[PDB]
RNA sequence: AGGACCGAACCGACUAAUGUUGAAAAAUUAGCGGAUGACUUGUGGCUGGGGGUGAAAGGCCAAUCAAACCGGGAGAUAGCU
RNA sequence: GCUCGCCGGAAGACCAAGGGUUCCUGUCCAACGUUAAUCGGGGCAGGGUGAGUCGACCCCUAAGGCGAGGCCGAAAGGCGUAGUCGAUGGGAAACAGGUUAAUAUUCCUGUACUUGGUGUUACUGCGAAGGGGGGACGGAGAAGGCUAUGUUGGCCGGGCGACGGUUGUCCCGGUUUAAGCGUGUAGGCUGGUUUUCCAGGCAAAUCCGGAAAAUCAAGGCUGAGGCGUGAUGACGAGGCACUACGGUGCUGAAGCAACAAAUGCCCUGCUUCCAGGAAAAGCCUCUAAGCAUCAGGUAACAUCAAAUCGUACCCCAAACCGACACAGGUGGUCAGGUAGAGAAUACCAAGGCGCUUGAGAGAACUCGGGUGAAGGAACUAGGCAAAAUGGUGCCGUAACUUCGGGAGAAGGCACGCUGAUAUGUAGGUGAGGUCCCUCGCGGAUGGAGCUGAAAUCAGUCGAAGAUACCAGCUGGCUGCAACUGUUUAUUAAAAACACAGCACUGUGCAAACACGAAAGUGGACGUAUACGGUGUGACGCCUGCCCGGUGCCGGAAGGUUAAUU
């Protein structure tokens, strides 16, 4: 029991790129940005509560910035959280 | 027994070697081990204390029994057994309640015999009793000092100790070293030799042999520069020094014992 | 050849990292100078 | 069986030539020694500076060692340039 | 794109450590790249790392660290008990195929497995911070049984050849399939089974250890591979159609046998030796307190859960350690063909490269090599360097010797190809068939087929048959050190150091000695056949005289002599 404010936070984005229009097209996988901390449970659980579909697996990677100068100054972007969510094959969101 | 190995190679020259075809083969009793690290004469501090020691070979503590206190019940020799441990070799006993303890074998112990412990033992190899019951003239070895504490002289392949006067509430022993010394009448003693009495006759043949042992070489001290040993430095082989220890003190005749607190003991040092 | 700079991330942080320096009085008046200097990074941990 | 023999990996470093503002702050090339052992190697640990460790050369202790490195006493002192 | 060359026990492939976006796509060439650059590990933007089973995390410990109290210390602190951490070690479980530009044992397809929680059903003595078993252990050697793998044959598909020949004993290609599940074989170990009793395992125990009978004599444990299934599936040469020249779609033959064979597996096994070869948990089992027709245990079934972190890429290197895109260093795994003893070496496969300045010329001189008339160490400090020797089998081999050696002493002979012995022998393997029955992963016979030395005889070619690569120079006298080892990282490898052996000496255990204001620790869980120090340095024959000097040991009658009074 994943309470609404949780899992009101843990969703953050879609990603957009061909391997996850590909993946969509392919195996009715959503491929998500999620909170750095959100687990697979509490993606699963919002994912259903906020998007009434089914679920059976979701997979998570966490992403690494990249390091990059601008202007001549080191800079680094942020780790994200990346997760790969499978609907159950009549959802189609 | 004590064989010269053939001089097949310049390190097999001179190797003799003491093998005793008695010795259990198998593996030892598992109940009675520990694990012991080695040392590398290194203590707490990290620091060498002790040197020419290190590396060598793995070993694994058998617990011998030194104080042979389970009086009364007789026990079998199941087998003799290599010790890594000593020079001399343990004997596998068995009790007749069914408890298996590692013992120090005596001279001429074979697997089979029976030695039992207590005030009412029979006077035969093996057998511990109190030195008040052992007859005056006999020759013992594991030797207790304190009543209980457990035997501490003659332990070595071959040592023993005998027992040359009985004078009130203590017994008068000549140690092997030649030193006369007095001991509680309380305190136990095994009788009989220590076994495997042909351990000296033994030459390690290499020096790899002596570093098998954990022993590390030995560097001379005129072989060093002074900074180093008193005996150091030189052009050539140069000594002109009283020879000494690497810190100084006079190490060819200088006595070094000093315990008044046991001097009382000592009825006659060992010359 | 073989250099003296052998690089091992337990090594490094065992011997010089942020609880080796606070474990000891010595270490943490090492964290306290390098605090006062305004060093970036106090330690190897980071 | 063997601190046995010949010989690769592996460990070493006897000779010669090259290089010596080098390809390299110690190497390359051709030969050379050991190669089941006192062998060699990975990972981790311990020993700290008048101290360690040293099969001992005053060797080694981060390209530094007849007393490491860093900071301080400190602008030591310098009848010398 | 076509040729050419190089590596192939690597200069190929995969990890660990270390690095951190270098990975992939688009775009740009200012700077970086020792030149140009349209290219790049460069700049800019975007993309990319998917796990119940892999690893960490986690449970457990080693060395060692920290350490409540404690002991000790001017202070700071030091040591350490109970504990608690600490892998480089022990502990549950997944394979094959397919797919992206970039991930895959992670995604998809197919087929599996493990642990734990619940909820029903049946039966039921459950219970530990305790007992026992197990985990759980060396070096070397040898052999048998296998497989990975390779070769050939059969089979299938294709071919009939740029120049003489090539429908054949001809050429090219393919001939693959896992975990799991079932069976239990080569081998290894072990006598079982039931009663009774017990000074042991801190208490208890039906468990372990011990004792005594009875009975049966075969039961158990472990175990590679093979076989069956998984699998009518997948894969598959190739063929057909395409975008669009990257690649897509469809279909799909054969898919067997023999032989050889590991350094891999049975095997943590067996034999043997002495230098005598981790720990703890998981696991199995026994009970105590306690609970007691409850809990809990076992079995079956259903259901749920298996989180978190890593995952790109380099990895003998242009990405790590060397200031460099640096001829250096860097642990582990894999291991094709021909010849060979071989992981050497030569040529090749898979695979990967041609080393980020070129074009000419063809002087001296320098570097690395080839050959050299006659002579042959005359060179030189010195045969430095070079040249030479170099394999296998057989014959033969001196002084000396510690009887092992010296010794591969020295020296010599044979060596290719073809045929016959024998259309392929000795040997190895071993089908069909028949027989036997304990009927099967069985035993006997039998020899098809496959593989296959070595030798002799005869012939034959060349200047030369160990033809290349590869691969001891030999002997004599002598100093030193016995020997194998070690050493001045970076001018000294030796006669120096060590050494086995010898001797002197200290040390009676709370040992001497060493580290330490101390507590403690090492010596040593050792006990005078032991331990420390010192010198000498295998072995053989030996080791002479001097105690005056200095040192040490012993003595204590006398002289001198501190604090103190
Ligand atoms: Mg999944
Ligand atoms: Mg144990
Ligand atoms: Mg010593
Ligand atoms: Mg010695
Ligand atoms: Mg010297
Ligand atoms: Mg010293
Ligand atoms: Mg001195
Ligand atoms: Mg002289
Ligand atoms: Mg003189
Ligand atoms: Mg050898
Ligand atoms: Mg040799
Ligand atoms: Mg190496
Ligand atoms: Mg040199
Ligand atoms: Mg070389
Ligand atoms: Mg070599
Ligand atoms: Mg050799
Ligand atoms: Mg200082
Ligand atoms: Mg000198
Ligand atoms: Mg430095
Ligand atoms: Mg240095
Ligand atoms: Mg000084
Ligand atoms: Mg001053
Ligand atoms: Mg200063
Ligand atoms: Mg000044
Ligand atoms: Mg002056
Ligand atoms: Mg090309
Ligand atoms: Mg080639
Ligand atoms: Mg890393
Ligand atoms: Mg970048
Ligand atoms: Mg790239
Ligand atoms: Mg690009
Ligand atoms: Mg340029
Ligand atoms: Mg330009
Ligand atoms: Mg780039
Ligand atoms: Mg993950
Ligand atoms: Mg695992
Ligand atoms: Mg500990
Ligand atoms: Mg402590
Ligand atoms: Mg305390
Ligand atoms: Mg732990
Ligand atoms: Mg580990
Ligand atoms: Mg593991
Ligand atoms: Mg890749
Ligand atoms: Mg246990
Ligand atoms: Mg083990
Ligand atoms: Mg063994
Ligand atoms: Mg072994
Ligand atoms: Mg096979
Ligand atoms: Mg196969
Ligand atoms: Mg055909
Ligand atoms: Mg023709
Ligand atoms: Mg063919
Ligand atoms: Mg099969
Ligand atoms: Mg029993
Ligand atoms: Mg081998
Ligand atoms: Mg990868
Ligand atoms: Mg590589
Ligand atoms: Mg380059
Ligand atoms: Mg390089
Ligand atoms: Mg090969
Ligand atoms: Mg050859
Ligand atoms: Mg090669
Ligand atoms: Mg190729
Ligand atoms: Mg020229
Ligand atoms: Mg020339
Ligand atoms: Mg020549
Ligand atoms: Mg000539
Ligand atoms: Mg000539
Ligand atoms: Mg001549
Ligand atoms: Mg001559
Ligand atoms: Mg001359
Ligand atoms: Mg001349
Ligand atoms: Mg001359
Ligand atoms: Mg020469
Ligand atoms: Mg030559
Ligand atoms: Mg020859
Ligand atoms: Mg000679
Ligand atoms: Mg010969
Ligand atoms: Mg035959
Ligand atoms: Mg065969
Ligand atoms: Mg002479
Ligand atoms: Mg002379
Ligand atoms: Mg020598
Ligand atoms: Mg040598
Ligand atoms: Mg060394
Ligand atoms: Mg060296
Ligand atoms: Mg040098
Ligand atoms: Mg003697
Ligand atoms: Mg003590
Ligand atoms: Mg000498
Ligand atoms: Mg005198
Ligand atoms: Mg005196």
């Amino acid at each position: 029991m994943i309470r609404e404010e949780r899992l009101l936070k843990v969703l953050r984005a879609p990603h957009v790129s061909e391997k996850a229009s590909t993946a969509m097209e392919k195996s009715n996988t959503i491929v998500l940005k999620v909170a750095k901390d959100a687990t697979k449970a509490e993606i699963k659980a919002a994912v259903q509560k906020l998007f009434e579909v089914e679920v059976e697996v979701v997979n998570t990677l966490v992403v690494k910035g990249k390091v990059k100068r601008h202007g001549q100054r080191i800079g680094r972007r942020s780790d994200w959280k990346k997760a790969y969510v499978t609907l159950k094959e009549g959802q189609n969101l | 027994a004590v064989v010269k190995c053939k001089p097949t190679s310049p390190g097999r020259r001179h190797v003799v070697k003491v093998v005793n075809p008695e010795l259990h083969k198998g593996k030892p009793f598992a109940p009675l081990l520990e694990k012991n690290s080695k040392s590398g004469g290194r203590n707490n501090n990290g620091r060498i204390t002790t040197r020419h020691i290190g590396g060598g070979h793995k070993q694994a503590y058998r617990i011998v029994d030194f104080k042979r206190n389970k009086d009364g019940i007789p026990a079998v020799v199941e087998r003799l057994e290599y010790d890594p441990n000593r020079s001399a070799n343990i004997a596998l006993v068995l009790y007749k309640d069914g408890e298996r303890r590692y013992i120090l074998a005596p001279k001429g112990l074979k697997a089979g015999d029976q030695i039992q412990s207590g005030v009412d033992a029979a006077i035969k190899p093996g057998n511990t009793l109190p030195m008040r019951n052992i007859p005056v003239g006999s020759t013992v070895h594991n030797v207790e000092m304190k009543p209980g504490k457990g035997g501490q002289l003659a332990r070595s392949a071959g040592t023993y100790v005998q027992i040359v006067a009985r004078d009130g509430a203590y017994v008068t022993l000549r140690l092997r070293s030649g030193e006369m010394r007095k001991v509680e009448a309380d305190c136990r003693a095994t009788l009989g030799e220590v076994g495997n009495a042909e351990h000296m006759l033994r030459v390690l043949g290499k020096a790899g042999a002596a570093r098998w042992r954990g022993v590390r070489p030995t560097v001379r001290g005129t072989a060093m520069n002074p900074v180093d040993h008193p005996h150091g430095g030189g052009e050539g082989r140069n000594f002109g020094k009283h020879p000494v220890t690497p810190w100084g003190v006079q190490t060819k005749g200088k006595k070094t014992r000093s315990n008044k607190r046991t001097d009382k003991f000592i009825v006659r040092r060992r010359s | 050849m073989k250099r003296t700079f052998q690089p091992s991330v337990l090594k490094r942080n065992r011997s010089h990292g942020f609880r080796a320096r606070m474990a000891t009085k010595n270490g943490r008046q090492v964290l306290a100078r390098r605090r006062a200097k305004g060093r970036a990074r106090l330690t190897v941990s980071k």
